[PDB]
């Protein structure tokens, strides 16, 4: 009973910046948890994001500390990610992920198509 | 300088009594207010009684009104809480804190500023005894010539104070000491781990000596890889 | 449920208003004897002070016009001869001024209607001469005790409002009346001494009581709760000076539920509000008597307002009875100090007799003043059998019972130690009433006469036994088992009560009377023992010097100069004592000149405040031997001039 | 009959982060509140009273604000010393209350947790009862999620759960998840599992054997 949505796209360049976004729709997000996670060949299924309810913290991936901004919007239930100095090793698809557990012990089961990005 | 001292906490039995003392150095007692506070592992703060020694008012909380008593006495500068019918969940750590006394209150109580280190004490049907001492090797299934952990546990003892060691202190790479849990029987058991790096688990037969003081043990296992 | 049960109450207080109503002009015909008695022996039926307050109702509706009367009553020379005394402020006659407004136009209007208000016809009494008795609404004393008994039968439904309020059911209400009922007789006295100043202000005071009640429980505010509290309290002022006493405790009551945090703010800005403007209306109205100053009422006001004003500056107080004892201390110390401050300060020197027969009771404080109030056994302490008979009703165990288990509940639904300036504690309405009660109690037992405000507050506290807040079958069908155990030890009271009659008159005052009539002249002076000298005054309608409203300043010097002919003086000395006062006749009795309780016959009053001239024979002893005698030899300068069967003496100033 | 509710049960911000913790009261109480700080193994030393006074000898980087029935303790820049958990108590009457208290963390780079299997020793054999526990290690943050199964079986009371204090050398965590089962209780079926779900993960890890 829950989906979501993400937008934008475009064949990327290194060096550029990207406005990423993913909408649920019919279920809130005041309430649930959300997180960004990444599917590359050869290496898929790895941690990208994670921020719970407000913004009491925000986790990001080891080799993306800083690199990624994460905006939300609780009256739009949308989150936006900002992204500059893009290096070529962002070839993946991109997966707003929802954890149904209130526990934030991390019960994703929505994945989605996401958003592809390939550079170069 | 004034401070506060605390004594009489230890190990009882259920179902007992138990007196415990505060006494404070630099400034007189009956120009002030003392409180009792308990700290239980993993709990808050609460406080439990109140005493002003100018004239004798003392107030207690009704989750343990009619069974603890405080009788602070101003010629010893000390104070006493005696304690009976011990429960179940009166283990946890108390504090002897400091307040203005509740005649000059006015506008409410001061903030506890001088507090006391505390003392803790224990209530366990059970007797004390010796740790078990067991081996833990890992799988070869799993995390086989990278990553690998040697455990040693403790089972079963009396009380909480029981230190582990590894090959006399000289492994200490990821060495993790877990606390004691109290199960239902009323023993505790806790265990020691440690990340062996690669080299088939460091080619040694490992050893883990285990003290204990109230029973003086000193056992010394030995841990080696599947 | 809510209009029908809101109307219900309303019809029923207005039932028992007119049953009591009813209940007391039975009591006074039967007690009185008007239906068959002359308009000059219903005079004479009013005794002591009552004969006072009628004499100016009669001054009044007989004067060529309403201005002309009130001018009389005002600029009055006639009650004390000597000087020019303004009796309206002096007495409290307000009650006379508007029932004889109201009575001429009446009577006026009567005669162009032609309607027959008033019917009578000629009435034998056998050994004397034939008189006349007179019925209807058109006689004037019908009229005045008319409007005397229709105020004083608000009285019950003011006590059925109050057991519903404090109690919030109509069982309260029912048990309120029931016991007031069955108290009748200890309650009020309007029935034996209609005229008195108490029977026209308690309704109000009441009243007023009823309506601080119902303000407080739903904690109302604005202008038109000043009007209400306002519309009661100013008549209550006017009338009985004593009120202001009465509005001390309530004043002193109210303090001790603020300080509590049982009232809000608004409420008590009203209620303290009302009280002023009340004291100033009333100030006004009174010309200005500068005994309404220095009283306990002006200084209370003040104190109380200033204690509420200052009330948020001490929102952040904890401790509550550090909060209790400041506001205490500031109430006494504000109060007493603007009481001496204005007393012994500007040297307004108000009136103390209130504080000097306390003094006597207590200490050995004598006093001849204080000897003529003690020994009145209605300034004395209550008696057991009061105490014996308010037991028997059960009255006393039952609003024991009910203010035992409202302390129970108050005490274990509030934290004692610590408040919260911000939350209100609720049910401050019946703590006032018990306060009220506990300060009425004590003026009850203090001195007899006040339990007619002990009585009906002991039923309004025990109308609390109804409160279902502090099963529904089981409670309807106890408090029937109390309304009936209650009828059977209240209906002999209420038998017996309306089964005694008064005694038939004397003829030896009638026969003084008539030689006062035909034998003096009209502007003769008079001057006598205090409860003659009102009658002398009501009929006869002569001057007189001393009369029995001795309380204020300018008669009580006095009476200690009348009272001399009782004492050892020597006859010289008494007759030019007389001869300067100027009076030409002094009447007196027999059983004045009396001889076991000791220090209540003047002949013994006269030896505390005068022992230098005990051993000498006293004048008394004088008198009963000049009258059996029947010559006047030993007394040279004193003429016995009437004498009939030994009881009536009047001597004449040579 | 007073007490005190606080949101911020556990909060986590880096060194040098402004961090506000909230304190509300359900009754009205004026200014007769406090803040506390404790230190694991430690008493507690005072604040702030008055919510705005700032005490004597505690640095000047905590700052006390109230607004009604609303308070508000605030650090500017936070510290490696200010590292400890804090606690809101209220003195206005005579149940003195504290608060829920919160825990103020350090941030890191999170890490996938690592997790090992360990059957019963040859010990477990002869004591008539056995244990299978699971030692997971380097993660973060504080919530996660171990779970045991035998055959697909869920289980409810019997597991114990040990973890241990914040590392001092990567800042991580580290649990031991036991569960215990008599002699009769353990010839039953061969198969025995350990999942464990973290926030930082989005399929189980899942460490089975076969006995």
């Amino acid at each position: 009973q829950v989906q979501l949505q993400e937008s934008g796209g475009g064949l990327v360049q290194p060096g550029g910046s990207l406005r990423l976004s993913c909408a649920a729709s019919g279920r809130t997000i005041s309430r649930y948890a959300m997180s960004w996670f990444r599917q590359a060949p050869g290496k898929e299924r790895e941690f990208v994001a994670v921020a719970r309810r407000s913004g009491d913290g925000a986790f990001y991936a080891d080799s993306v500390q800083g690199r990624f901004t994460v905006s939300r919007d609780d009256a739009k239930n949308t989150v936006y990610l900002q992204m500059n100095s893009l290096k070529p090793e962002d070839t993946a698809v991109y997966y707003c992920a929802i954890d149904s557990d209130t526990f934030y012990s991390g019960s994703y089961d929505y994945w989605g198509q996401g958003t592809q990005v390939t550079v170069s | 300088e004034v401070q506060l001292v605390e004594s009489g906490g230890g190990l009882v039995q259920p179902g007992g009594s138990l007196r415990l003392s505060c006494a404070a150095s630099g400034f007189n007692i009956s120009s002030s207010s003392i409180h009792w506070v308990r700290q239980a592992p993993g709990k808050g703060l609460e406080w439990v009684a109140s005493i002003s020694s100018s004239y004798g008012y003392t107030s207690y909380a009704d989750s343990v009104k009619g069974r603890f008593t405080i009788s602070a006495d101003t010629s010893k500068n000390t104070a006493y809480l005696q304690m009976n019918s011990l429960r179940a969940e009166d283990t946890a750590v108390y504090y002897c804190a400091r307040s203005s006394s509740v005649y000059w209150s006015w506008w409410g109580y001061s903030a506890f500023d001088y507090w006391g280190q505390g003392t803790l004490v224990t209530v366990s049907s059970a007797s004390t005894k010796g740790p078990s001492v067991f081996p833990l090797a890992p799988s070869s299934k799993s995390t086989s010539g990278g990553t690998a952990a040697l455990g040693c546990l403790v089972k079963d003892y009396f009380p909480e104070p029981v230190t582990v060691s590894w090959n006399s202190g000289a492994l200490t790479s990821g060495v993790h000491t877990f606390p004691a849990v109290l199960q239902s029987s009323g023993l505790y058991s806790l265990s020691s781990v440690v990340t062996v790096p690669s080299s088939s688990l460091g080619t040694q037969t490992y050893i883990c000596n285990v003290n204990h003081k109230p029973s003086n043990t000193k056992v010394d296992k030995k841990v080696e890889p599947k | 449920y809510s209009q029908t049960w809101l109307a219900s109450v309303v019809i029923i207080g207005l039932l028992v208003g007119y049953i009591n109503y009813q209940h007391v002009y039975t009591l006074f015909e039967n007690d009185k004897h008007f239906s068959h008695l002359a308009d000059f022996e219903r005079e004479m039926a009013y005794r002591t002070e009552m004969g006072l307050y009628y004499s100016y109702y009669k001054t009044i509706i007989n004067a060529p016009s309403f201005l002309e009367g009130v001018q009389e009553i005002t600029h009055d020379t006639v009650t004390e001869h000597g000087h020019e005394i303004n009796t309206l402020n002096r007495f409290n006659l307000y009650p006379e001024v508007i029932l004889a407004f109201l009575y001429r136009p009446f009577r006026a209007f009567a005669k162009s209607a032609n309607w027959q208000i008033e019917l009578c016809w000629q009435v034998n009494r056998g050994e004397l001469r034939p008189v006349e008795s007179c019925e209807g609404i058109g006689n004037p004393h019908y009229f005045y005790i008319t409007g005397v008994f229709i105020v004083a039968g608000t009285v019950a439904s003011s006590i059925f409002y109050l057991g519903v309020l404090v109690s919030d059911s109509i069982f309260g209400g029912f048990l309120s009346v029931l016991c007031f009922a069955f108290n009748h007789g200890e309650a009020t006295r309007v029935q034996w001494t209609p005229p008195l100043r108490e029977s026209f202000a308690f309704p109000f005071i009441i009243g007023h009581i009823a309506i601080l009640t119902f303000v407080i429980k739903y904690k109302k505010s604005g202008h038109s709760m000043i009007l209400l509290l306002t519309s009661m309290a100013v008549p209550a002022l006017l009338f009985w000076q004593f009120t202001q006493f009465a509005f001390f405790t309530q004043i002193c009551s109210i303090f001790l539920a603020f300080s509590l945090d049982l009232i809000p703010f608004s409420t008590a800005k009203t209620v303290i509000h009302s009280h002023i403007i009340s004291f100033l209306i009333g100030f006004l109205l009174l010309f200005g008597n500068e005994m309404m100053i220095t009283a306990l009422y002006f200084p209370s006001i003040l104190a109380l307002g200033m204690i509420i004003y200052i009330s948020p500056l001490l929102s952040n107080l904890k401790f509550r009875p550090a909060y209790v004892l400041f506001l205490a201390i500031i109430f006494a110390s504000i109060t007493l100090g603007l009481k001496i401050g204005l007393s012994k300060g500007l040297g307004i020197e108000d009136d103390a007799h209130i504080f000097d027969i306390l003094r006597s009771k207590f200490t050995s404080f004598a006093n001849f003043h204080t000897r003529l109030y003690t020994c009145s056994a209605e300034f004395d302490f209550i008696q057991y059998s009061t105490i014996e008979k308010l037991c028997g009703t059960l009255l006393i165990p039952l609003a024991l019972i009910s203010l035992v288990t409202f302390v129970f509940n108050f005490v274990k639904n509030t934290n004692l130690l610590w408040r919260n300036s911000e939350e209100i504690g609720e049910n401050g309405e019946i703590l006032y009433n018990v306060v009220q009660l506990c300060c009425s109690t004590v003026m009850a037992f203090l001195i007899m006469r006040l339990k007619l405000f002990m009585t009906p507050h002991l039923c309004i506290v025990a109308a609390l036994f109804a409160n279902s807040k502090l099963s529904k079958t089981i409670r309807v069908s106890a408090l029937v088992g109390v309304i009936a155990i209650l009828f059977y030890r209240g209906i002999p009271n209420i038998r017996q009560q309306l089964n005694v009659k008064g005694e038939y008159s004397n003829p030896d005052q009638e026969m003084l009377f008539d030689w006062i009539q035909h034998n003096t002249k009209q502007d003769a002076v008079f001057a006598g023992t205090m409860p003659v000298m009102a009658n002398v005054k009501l009929t006869t309608l002569r001057p007189i010097v001393n009369h029995p409203h001795y309380e204020h300043v300018g008669i009580r010097e006095r009476t200690l100069k009348v009272y001399s002919m009782f004492s050892k003086k020597p006859i010289a000395e008494v007759h030019k004592i007389m001869k300067e006062m100027g009076v030409n006749y002094f009447v007196f009795q027999l059983m004045n000149c009396s001889n076991r309780r000791p220090e209540c016959v003047y002949r013994g009053m006269w030896d505390e405040e005068d022992p230098k001239n005990s051993g000498r024979t006293a004048l008394c002893d004088l008198w009963i031997l000049a009258a059996n005698s029947k010559d006047n030899s030993r007394i040279a300068p004193f003429k016995i001039v009437y004498n009939a069967n030994r009881n009536y003496i009047v001597l004449k100033i040579l | 009959d007073i007490q005190m509710t606080q949101s911020p049960s556990s909060l986590s911000a880096s060194v040098g982060d402004r961090v506000t913790i909230t304190c509300r009261a359900s009754q009205s109480v004026s200014s007769a509140v406090a803040w506390y700080q404790q230190k694991p193994g430690k008493a507690p030393k005072l604040l702030i009273y008055s919510a705005s006074s700032l005490y004597s000898g505690v640095p000047s980087r905590f700052s006390g604000s109230r607004s009604g029935t609303d308070f508000t303790l605030t650090i500017s820049s936070l510290q490696p010393e200010d590292f400890a958990t804090y606690y809101c108590q209220q003195g206005a009457s005579e149940p003195i209350t504290f608060g829920q208290g919160t825990k103020v963390e350090i941030k890191r780079t999170v890490a996938a947790p690592s997790v090992f299997i360990f059957p019963p020793s040859d010990s477990q054999l002869k004591s008539g009862t056995a244990s299978v526990v699971c030692l997971l290690n380097n993660f973060y943050p504080r919530e996660a999620k171990v779970q045991w199964k035998v055959d697909n079986a869920l289980q409810s009371g019997n597991s114990q759960e040990s973890v241990t204090e914040q590392d001092s050398k990567d800042s991580t965590y580290s649990l031991s998840s036991t569960l215990t089962l008599s002699k009769a209780d353990y010839e039953k079926h061969k198969v025995y599992a350990c999942e464990v779900t973290h926030q930082g993960l989005s399929s189980p890890v899942t460490k089975s054997f076969n006995r």
